[PDB]
Parts: structure tokens; C-alpha cells; sequence
RNA sequence: GGUGCAGAUCCCGGCGGUAGUAACAGCGAAGGGGGGUGAGAAUCCCCCUCGCCGGAAGGGCAAGGGUUUCCCGGCAACGUUCGUCAGCCGGGAGUUAGCGUCCUAAGGUAGGGCCUAAUAGGUACCUACCGAAAGGGAAAGGGGUUAACAUUCCCCUGCCUCCCGGGUAGGUGCGGUAACGCAAGCCAGACUCCUGACGGAUUGGGGUAGGGAGAGUAGGACCACCGUCCUACCCAAGCACUCAAGCCCUUGGAGAGCCGUAACGGUGAGAAGAGGGCGAAGGUGUGAUGGGCCUUCCGUUAGGAGGGUUCUCCUGAUCCCUAGUCCCCAUGAAAAGGGAGUCUGGAACGAUCCCGGGAGACCGUACCUAGAACCGACACUGGUGCCCGGGUGAGAAGCCCAAGGCGUCUGAGGGGUAACCCAGGCUAGGGAACUCGGCAAAUUAGCCCCGUAACUUCGGGAGAAGGGGUGCCUAUCGUGGUUUAACAAAGCCACGAUAGGUCGCAGUGACCAGAGGGACCUGACUGUUUAAUAAAAACAUAGGUCCCCGCUAGCCCGAAAGGGUGUG
RNA sequence: AUCUAGUCCGGGGCAGGCUGAAGGUGGGGGAAACCCCACUGGAGGGCCGAAUAGGGGUUCUGACGUGCAAUUCGUUCCCUUG
């Protein structure tokens, strides 16, 4: 009165965990003589072999809570942080960032004529002299 | 430790395993030689005075 | 031959220390015998550290006992 | 078969269309072949982990074009 | 003090002061002998010493050209 | 398992046969309740190899 | 079996020779970055042509050709063009054929 | 030289799927051809071979064959079927 | 009692050898007969040397290696 | 004459009492109901539900065990209970490779020789060989099929090595000035060269797994009212093409400065800018009108017939390749195996090209990897491994829940539950009076900002000290990234600030999470050690100091050959 | 010498953060000597921290102490790029 077999065969045949599968609780009559790979297969299309879907985590909430987070503000202010300064925001990547935008704005403005050569050396130098802060700040300049 | 946990790494491969001669699985692989069938560097079997008490 | 100043910059670190010999086959680190047990020092044993016998030993000792200070012409810092 | 070194940690799913996802293991990078006496980073032969019999095509038409570049040869010819 | 600082408060000034000295030697900039102080040479290891661009190895000292 | 055919590559007295009584024999002795004494288990013996 | 497909067909216009391509794709995300440059594709697309059959030297020595039109779909056709320099034009033919049984 | 037609469960449907033999021989422990003896002892093409190591210690060999020979017919002719 | 430190490096075990392996090789003169001329081809470290050497062609061609010298580079000939 | 027994903590065998007593608790699991089987059911089976684990109780991989794997039939023991059940017993079956074997380091051996009286002794020299299932080392995957193993069997795509058959570049070719590009002869060499082949730190770019977002397509759950969530939406190798750095090729000619970086830097020794070449990962086609994924319906023995399996975007690896740059009194293995270059000789036929054909020993191949498969005498909280989803959250922290697994870390049921013990929670008021000792236990604790003494080796001390804010929601704004994207808009996406309103005792609400300060002694510190009574002031250390010694030295070891500090 | 001691050879690992030496650059103070500030830079037998990431075994002389076991278990510590 142990039939296994069939138990896990159903597994294998669906790529599923074997608790994941469940037998009609009627037809246990008409399962027990499955003998074969075959037999499972030709059962499970005949509906005896249930087969359990896989579940999932049910996400509405945190869409709603992300889209809470993301537009205005929520819950994002900083007493509200497990950790450190840096820790959420690498400064180092953020200079990486801020230095690279700033020199491809300049450059494009040669290429195109906007400033001349001396223009843009002396722009140049004080970008990585850290003089200018925001790509806004750093175009504000130009027009002196 | 010197308790149990000394015979913990015990499941490695046996440092004598079956020298072919005498049946006994006493072959020191990591000497290069049987401490039992004598096979490794006597020619002949090793045999001595005091195999068991006179 | 090249290396000059060698030994200028000071070790800092017995870090320095064991991997300047990590290759030579000098002992490191070097242990001294005079706190070791007496079973495998001639200096070993005693409670109070202390010099057991005058170091200095006539040329004719024998080997493993010649210890010390061997065959000096004069000690003192000057 | 434990943990190892031989071959890179490779797997499968971008240009894909079935459903499955695995693993596989691929031996290391070459480089252009082996010895040294003008240590120079050489060029233009090439070196793959396998070996399509292309005769030439894994060797400049230069007089020495396999062997290395003109900074350190003309100690022979 | 600079360069002496950067193992912290160890070890000791009067070493660190030594070690100080020394090691500036290393990173003052030096004259090629071969193509000129133009570029700067480095200390690969005691005695070992070029420039990017002379490409000559030579013998040094231990921490000098 | 990468056993290297010393000891799986013999098989027998090494490597086989922990076996149980042939049945008919029984008969033919008519023993009461016939054993091979040499019985052996992997969980609680350590063949000497 | 794959369904839905699309083909396109580039006619390449260069000096007096008039040159067409065949070449299709399976998820409608290959075209864009397909004509990201196609560049490399297109020339390696006509070394191909040359390898398939025959000839050299028909529009290879093309130099740095100055990317295409933008694309465009009305009976959700992607259409567009691609000019490049002088005396070298190709154009874009995009059809989306459902394979069926 | 080959000593016996195994009939296991496994085997039956060998011989019926892919027209395959499983015959275990001598433990000769050098072999190029088990092919070449079938055919003077039963005329027939060989198509592939294996081998097996049973821990019960006999040497099993999947012979299989060209679809011109049905190998059920010559396990008839032996006579397990 | 048992023997000493210094007594132990007496056996010559595998504590006291040195990985020569990783060593360039013997620094020792080639022997030669008449004269002859050379160019320095490179320079190697050599662990347990604290001293750099030289990699040197002869003429006949030939391969050794001498304790390296204060102001000699590649290239220049000896 | 082995000779008369109560002992000798005698030996051996049997059985006493403590006695149906201890234990079958303690390391965060837990079952309940209904049905079935069978004599017999808390324990076995079927269904549903539920709780727990969920950087491990999951997944895949060794040495070892050796059938522990599977099928069929069983329960006297074997299982800490029982037992119809099992890794247990009984009856049968079950591992396939043209996609370890080879070479070599530590070393080792065997021989020739140097000693030993001999040797199964040592052996510096020479020779030959052994020495890795994580070193190197020719070449395949995908799907598909049995209860049992599979890159091995069935199909397609291949692929490598060698050997034949035919033509083909070749021996008598080629474009451009070049960087180089390609169907380049052949076989005997000989030599040489060129990855294989080697460390750490740090950083960028480019990739890929895994993931999310939205619409759409089919199914299920959903429901007091809402309509939302999950489900499937995707395919390798090989083959064709492809590029980002770097490094090279022409042209070009610049500084009182230019080029360029994340940074360092580059620049007249040719920078800038133009043209180019060699050229990762990956990606895209093909393979792939075959399967795979879900699913509708009819059939319901036997099968049979359809549907779709899309589109647009985002983050993103500790998984890759690709680059720079720093560090060293540490400079970070060698062979075999490949490939190429050059010169000699040979014959004229003749391929490193494609096309057709043929072949490719032998052996490893089951299972388990450990709270039951290994060892520790056991179905043992000990050790021995190794490698690898979401949200909350810096996080592989804690929590919970995905995938999967489990209710066998194997005895259970009754009860107003006494004392007591071990794990805890909480105690008014006083707050170290307990006490050798504040031991224990408590208090603080995340984060941002402000603010921070004496002293000193000037480097720290230093989260010194101390103070202030921290939620929820309605809005915003700024910054930056990203999509063919200078900027800027659009969708996305992350981050950082502002205003306003508002609730509670509590706003790092749980979880996670320093008490701190002052005086003095000792040890300079990190480190190491008394496995199974001791971690320290005990040892090492960086440094000063002295001694010996010019290689046939000095130092040390053996009988001797000599050995090692000595590739010095 | 499968344990432990040591060494050598070949291999496998250390989630995340913090701190910020040298050097570089730009401001600013004065002709100077050079000094202050800002950023960049990413050195260290440095620091915090993942029960079982891994290591050791610190107090509880905490339970067991005819064991989970002839040396543990739970608490409770220090180390973690050398």
C-alpha cells in the first residue's frame, strides 16, 4: 500500500518539487497500476495527475509602496536610514559622474565652436580644481 | 581536539592499503614500501625471529 | 656590486623580518635558550634568568657546549 | 568537479528563446605563444583555443612576420 | 610630518624619522643617466631602475640611482 | 565513483558477496535455521578493504 | 517552432550597380541596434554577398558611412534610409510576415 | 569469446527499440573487436559496441545493429523468444 | 637531553634547505681561456641574494650569470 | 598423582537486589481532521489544512563506505515507541564516452659506482623511471527516452586526431607605400624563437546570470466591497558577421601652451586632428516549419483536433574580459604539448583548402554527502569539506516569505500544571547596604548634523566628551544615471534636500544595535602558545651590542662516502 | 607525521562598511621663505562588524557532568588583506 512511484515520478515529469503534487482523492484506484514514465504521462494529460502550479509572492502592495517611495518622497528622509553617510551613495561615484558630465558638456562646446581653445583650458583646469559643483553651476558661468 | 574531534579527519585515504603480495592491506603508499609483504626493498620476504611469542 | 645603503631603511616590522628570510633557510624567528627549559639548553632552567657558568670556554670544548661568547679577544661597549 | 579553475562561469539565458537555464565550463584564454628575448608585445598572428588549420592567416606575410616586430632582429639576416 | 604618519602612531618618531629621510630619496625626482631626467625613473627593486623612456634597465643602489 | 579498479576492478572475496544463504540448500540440510556466519553490514563494519 | 518574423530587404544604391540584401530577425529589438551603426553590419552584409558568390571590390572601399534616416512605420511598415558621403545610398524595407503553420 | 545471452527486463526492449544485443563475454581485458566474433558465429553487421564493468564481476558489451539485421530473429533462432 | 637548536640544522632536513627553484640560477664565473666580448641582455632579481644579477650573451654564445655591477645597463657591452 | 577451596578488589558462565526506578526533556519544528490498507495503527498510506526551515534542514559536486540504488514480498530481532514501514530481511535487476590514462614540483625509487664485514644500511655523482581524479594537458552540445545510470543510448547540428579517394593554391600566386589581408606546395632534417607559465592592492570601461516595470495574450485564486495578484511568454554548441580598450601604420605639424584622465599623466623622441590595421567578452543570424510552455476542447479503451507563446522599457551581480595604476630587503614552478620563423638535402607531385569515404584502445562511470549513508564503538548537537530569490533592509546581520524540503534532529497521552530545577519576562520604594570583587544583570546603542579636553611618539587620542533632529501622509524641488540621447525635454531609475498637514506615551516603534568617565601599575603594540584545570607580564618582534670566520673559512651532522649554511 | 609540530610544493577562500598617509589639482595670503582651505588620490602587520562566511575558545567556574560526546552545548569575546 506504498506508492511512491508515482509520487515521485510526477516530479520529474513536470519539474516541479515533489510536495508540489497532489493525487485525485478519488482515483487512487486508477493511478495505483501506473507502472511506467509513460503511465504518468498518460495520466496526467487524463487529469488523475494533478499538478499543483507553482505559486509566486503576490508584489501589489510594494508596486503601490515603490511608486509611494519613488515620487514623492516617502519615508526616503534620512531618520530613516540603518546605514552610514556614504553607505547608500558612494561619494566617490558620484564625483566619477560629476567630473565626466561636466568635461563631455565642454567638449561638445569646442567641437561646435561655443568657446575657443584658451576658453577652454582655463574651464578645464578648474573642473578638476573642483571649483565648479553642478553642470547647471558650471554652464551658468559661461555666459559670465 | 585531542578528544573526538581527533579522529574527525580520519576519512581520508588509508596511509597502508593492499600491497599485492601478502594480502594485507598494509602498503605504506607514502613510504613507498609494505611494512607487511615486505615488497618495496627486500628482495626477499620479510620474515623475522619474533613473529609472535616463543 | 649593486646595493648600496642596504640596510639604511630600517625593517619597522618583523613582518620585513620574516620575509626577508622567507627564502634563506636561516631559522626565524631566531629563539634565544636562555628562558628554555634546561632539557635542551645549556643555559635552560632557573627560575631567576641568570648566566649559569662564564660563557667563555677553553678552545679544546666540545661540540654543542661551546655557547656564548666563543674565543673573544674583548668585550665592553668601548 | 570540485570547485575549480578550468573553465569560466558561464551561464544561459539572453539570446534564448525556450524557457531552461544552466551552467557551463569553458577552459582559459590563450595568448600569442610562448618564449622571450625581446619581450616585446607582438601582433598580428593568431592564437585561438582551437586551431582552424588557417595557414597564413595566423601569420604576417613578413620576412620574419610570425617571429616579431623590426625593434630587436636584424641581428640575424 | 607627512610620509612618517602613514602606518599611524606606531613604531615610534625616532624610527619613523629614519624611515622618514630615507624614503624620500626614493620619490625625489632623479636625473636618467641614460635618456634625461626628463621623464622619472622608478625602484622596481633594490638596483633596478628606468625611466618610461629611455627603456634601459641598469644597476642602481638599494634605493638610489 | 572514481575508484581506480583495485578494489572494484576485483570483485568476489573483494568487493562482493555478502550474500545470503542459498535457498534449496536449506532444504537439502534441513537445518534448523542455516546462517553464513561471515554476514556483514557498511554501517556497522569496516571491511578490511 | 519560432512564429512571427521579420524581414528585411535593403537595396543598396552605390554607382550604377544596384545591390539587395536578405536578412531577418526574431524579436524586433535586433532591428535598432541592427541599424545602431550597421556599419559593421551592412559592409560585413556585402562582404557576405561577395563571399556568397562572386566579385570583389563593389561598394567595400565605402568610408565612415554617416549612420541612416530615422525610422519610420505608417501600416506598421519600418521604413527609413541610409545615405552615406556621395554616389552611395542604401534603402530600408521591413516586412512582418506571420509564419503560420 | 562469448559465453551467454543476458534476459533481463532491461534487455528485451533493446533488442526491440534499437535493435541492440546485451551479451557479456570473457573478462579477456584486451579487446579491439568483440565485433568480429558475432558475425562468424551468427552472420550479421555490427554498428557499435561498449563496455561494462559489473560489480558482480562479468564484462557487459551493447552491441547494436545495422537495420538490415533484425536482431529479434537471431534471439529466436537462439530461442528465448 | 635532546640535542639542541643549532644541533637540529645538523640533519639537513627539509628545514634548512633553500628553494633554489625559485633562484635564477649559479652566479659563478664561466670559465673562459682567451678574451672575449659580451653584451648585457637583463636583469633579475634573485630572492635569497640581496643582491641584483645580470644576465649576460657571449660571443661564442653562451649563457651565465655574474653578480650585477654599479652602472651597467642592457645593452652595453663588456 | 595437574589431587580435597569461601575468599586471592581471583577467572569464567548464570542470575540477584536497587526495579518497571533513571532515561526515551533541555541545542527555538507541530500538527489536526476525514478516508484506506491491513489481525493489529498517535507512529504506515490517501486528501485538505496548518507550522517550521529557507546563504540552509535547499541545490550540485569528493576521499569513503560497497550495493548504502531501484523493483517485488515480508516483519523474530534489527529502529531508542510501535509498526502493515525503512538505509532491515528475503526474491530479482542496475552504471557503456574518438569530445584517469600523458608530463612534471616538492621529492622518491631502481640500477652503475663511494663506503658498510654484511646487509632489507647510507649514498654527494651518473643513468632510468614513479610521483596531481582541484597543477598543465585535442576536440559537443542540445534537446528527447527507462523504476533504476547518462554530455556515453535515439535525432540534429557538429567538432578533433589519424588514414584513404578528387579536384584546388601551390613547386611557376597574389593588392596596396606600408601597417597587413588570403585556399599557403610536399618530406627529411637542423637550429632558434614565440602563450602555455604563474604575486598582492586598488580603480574604470565593457559585458552576462539573476531579476523587476507595462500593455497584451490563456488559466487560477479571487469577493462583506474593490479589483488585484500569481501563473507561461522562450533555444546551447558549432558555424557567418560583428566591436572597446590597448598597441601599432601613414598623414599631419604644436608652447607661454596644447591633449587627456577616475586618478597618475602624454606632448618636438611628434601632441592635436584626419584617415587605417591587428584586433575580448559578449551580441546578432542560423541551428529552430523540431522540440519546449502553457492551454482549450473532443475523445475518454485508444487516442484525436486547435490556440497562442508579443511588444516597450528599468535595475543589475561576489558571474566574465579589458584596461590602466600602486606595492615588494616577498618579484611570485617547471615539463611535456602546440605554433611559427630561418638554412640544408631530397623527389615532382601536391597540400595546414575544400569535397566524399574509414577508424578512433583500456579503464573511472550506481548512490550519499552527512542532525541516519564518512569517521568518532550507535540512526552520535563532535569534526571533514567545497561551491551557489523578494521585500525589509549597507548588507551572505536579524524577520518573514519565494524555489525546494520537512512534521524521523524519531516514543507518546492525561492534568486548575504542588514543590523544585533549567531556560525566560516583570517587579513598587531605596539604589552596591549583597559582595573578596558591580559577578551577574541592567543602561546606551542604527543614522545625520553640530560639537569634542588633558597629553603625546603631532600620526592620534577621537563613535574623546556633550547636544540636537529621525514617524506617517499631501505635496514639492534639487542632483545624477539611463534609453541611437552634448545639453535639454519624454518614459524610467536611484539618490539628496524643502514645505505643509497630521497621529501616538513611544517615531534607528520590531529586529539589529558601545555604558561611559577619571587615577595608577605592568607589557611597546598586531601576533604565538600549556588539545582535556592556566592566554599571561611567558615567547617573537623592530633596535642597539658583542663574539667567530676569508671558503680547502666558520658552523654545525654521520661509521664512511661526505651532508647541509652553498645555485652563498 | 590521515591528529597534532614544522616546512615545501601546488590549490581554495575572507559578505559590507569605515578611517583617509603619500602624491596630484585648484583656489586663497603675502616678491619671497612658503602657509591655509577645497577636492582628487586610495598606502596601511589600522578600525567596526555576517550563529554554521571562516578562526580561536573569553566569562558565565552557566547545563550535561553513570553526556548529545572518554572534552561537549548555550551563552558570552577577540581576529578578519594579513
Amino acid at each position: 500500500p506504498e506508492f511512491q512511484l508515482q509520487r515521485r515520478l510526477a516530479a520529474d515529469i513536470a519539474g516541479v518539487g515533489l510536495n508540489n503534487i497532489k493525487f485525485n482523492p478519488e482515483r487512487l484506484e486508477e493511478v495505483e497500476e501506473a507502472l511506467t514514465r509513460e503511465d504518468i504521462k498518460k495520466l496526467i494529460k487524463e487529469r488523475a495527475v494533478i499538478v499543483n502550479p507553482k505559486r509566486g509572492i503576490s508584489s501589489g502592495r510594494l508596486k503601490e509602496r515603490k511608486h509611494k517611495r519613488r515620487s514623492k518622497g516617502e519615508g526616503r528622509k534620512h531618520g530613516s536610514r540603518k546605514g552610514k553617510s556614504g553607505a547608500r551613495t558612494g561619494d566617490k561615484e558620484i564625483w566619477i559622474n560629476k567630473i565626466r558630465k561636466i568635461r563631455r558638456y565642454i567638449r561638445w562646446l569646442r567641437d561646435n565652436n561655443v568657446i575657443d581653445k584658451h576658453t577652454y583650458r582655463l574651464l578645464y583646469k578648474r573642473a578638476k580644481g573642483n571649483y565648479f559643483k553642478n553642470l547647471s553651476d558650471v554652464k551658468s558661468y559661461l555666459r559670465q | 581536539m585531542k578528544g573526538t574531534p581527533s579522529f574527525g579527519k580520519m576519512n581520508k585515504t588509508p596511509t597502508h592499503v593492499r600491497c599485492r603480495r601478502c594480502g594485507r592491506n598494509s602498503f605504506n603508499a607514502r613510504k613507498g614500501y609494505c611494512a607487511a609483504c615486505g615488497f618495496g626493498r627486500s628482495k626477499k620476504i620479510r620474515r623475522y625471529s619474533w613473529q609472535n611469542k616463543k | 656590486i649593486a646595493g648600496g645603503g642596504f640596510v639604511e631603511k630600517p625593517l619597522l616590522k618583523a613582518g620585513n623580518n620574516y620575509w626577508k628570510y622567507r627564502v634563506r633557510a636561516v631559522k626565524w624567528p631566531v629563539v634565544r635558550g636562555v628562558a628554555m627549559n634546561a632539557v635542551s639548553h645549556p643555559h635552560g632552567g632557573g627560575l631567576h634568568q641568570s648566566v649559569s657558568r662564564p660563557s667563555t670556554v677553553s678552545r679544546n670544548a666540545p661540540p654543542g657546549r661551546k655557547v656564548g661568547h666563543i674565543a673573544s679577544r674583548r668585550t665592553g661597549r668601548r | 568537479s570540485p570547485q575549480q579553475r578550468s573553465g569560466s562561469f558561464r551561464k544561459v539565458f539572453v539570446k534564448l528563446p525556450s524557457g531552461k537555464s544552466t551552467i557551463h565550463y569553458e577552459r582559459r584564454k590563450d595568448n600569442i605563444a610562448r618564449c622571450g628575448m625581446c619581450k616585446k608585445p607582438l601582433n598580428g598572428v593568431k592564437n585561438n583555443y582551437t586551431y582552424k588549420y588557417s595557414k597564413t592567416e595566423k601569420r604576417p606575410e613578413r620576412v620574419y612576420g610570425g617571429y616579431l616586430c623590426h625593434k630587436c632582429l636584424e641581428s640575424l639576416i | 610630518t607627512g610620509i612618517a604618519g602613514r602606518f599611524g602612531a606606531r613604531y615610534g618618531s625616532s624610527t619613523r624619522k629614519k624611515w622618514k629621510e630615507v624614503m624620500e630619496r626614493r620619490y625625489m625626482p632623479h636625473q636618467c643617466p641614460y635618456c634625461k631626467t626628463t621623464g622619472k625613473v622608478v625602484r622596481i627593486a633594490s638596483g633596478i631602475w628606468y625611466c618610461r623612456k629611455c627603456e634601459t634597465k641598469w644597476a642602481g643602489l638599494a634605493y638610489t640611482p | 565513483k572514481h575508484k581506480s579498479l583495485g578494489k572494484k576492478l576485483r570483485l568476489g572475496k573483494a568487493l562482493k558477496r555478502n550474500s545470503p544463504i542459498p535457498a534449496w540448500v536449506i532444504i537439502k540440510t534441513q537445518a534448523e535455521i542455516r546462517f553464513n556466519p561471515l554476514r556483514r553490514n557498511w554501517r556497522r563494519n569496516n571491511l578490511k578493504v | 517552432m519560432k512564429v512571427v518574423k521579420y524581414v528585411l530587404t535593403a537595396k543598396i544604391d552605390y554607382d550604377g550597380k544596384e545591390i539587395e540584401i536578405k536578412r531577418s530577425f526574431r524579436h524586433r529589438k535586433n532591428i535598432f541596434e541592427f541599424l545602431k551603426n550597421a556599419d559593421s553590419n551592412l559592409k560585413g552584409a556585402l562582404s557576405e554577398y561577395a563571399k556568397q558568390n562572386k566579385v570583389k571590390s563593389s561598394d567595400l572601399p565605402l568610408n565612415e558611412f554617416i549612420t541612416c534616416g530615422e525610422i519610420e512605420e505608417e501600416q506598421g511598415v519600418m521604413r527609413t534610409e541610409c545615405k552615406g558621403k556621395e554616389k552611395v545610398s542604401v534603402k530600408i524595407e521591413v516586412q512582418t510576415q506571420k509564419i503560420a503553420k | 569469446i562469448i559465453k551467454e545471452f543476458l534476459a533481463t527486463e532491461k534487455a528485451v526492449k533493446l533488442i526491440e527499440s534499437q535493435n541492440t544485443l546485451t551479451i557479456i563475454v570473457n573478462r579477456n581485458t584486451t579487446k579491439k573487436d568483440i565485433k568480429n566474433e558475432v558475425e562468424k558465429l551468427f552472420s550479421v553487421k555490427v554498428e557499435k559496441i561498449n563496455t561494462l564493468i559489473t560489480p558482480k564481476g562479468e564484462k557487459k558489451a551493447y552491441v547494436k545493429l545495422k537495420q538490415e539485421y533484425k536482431a529479434s530473429d537471431v534471439a529466436h533462432k537462439l530461442g528465448m523468444l | 637531553g635532546k640535542k639542541l637548536l643549532q644541533q637540529r640544522a645538523g640533519r639537513g632536513g627539509i628545514n634548512f634547505r633553500s628553494p633554489s627553484w625559485r633562484r635564477v640560477g649559479p652566479a659563478r664565473y664561466p670559465n673562459i681561456e682567451g678574451d672575449h666580448k659580451g653584451k648585457i641582455i637583463d636583469i633579475l632579481h634573485n630572492p635569497g641574494v640581496t643582491a641584483p644579477v645580470v644576465k649576460v650573451k657571449l660571443d661564442n654564445g653562451l649563457q651565465f650569470y655574474i653578480p650585477a655591477v654599479q652602472g651597467v645597463a642592457v645593452g652595453q657591452e663588456i
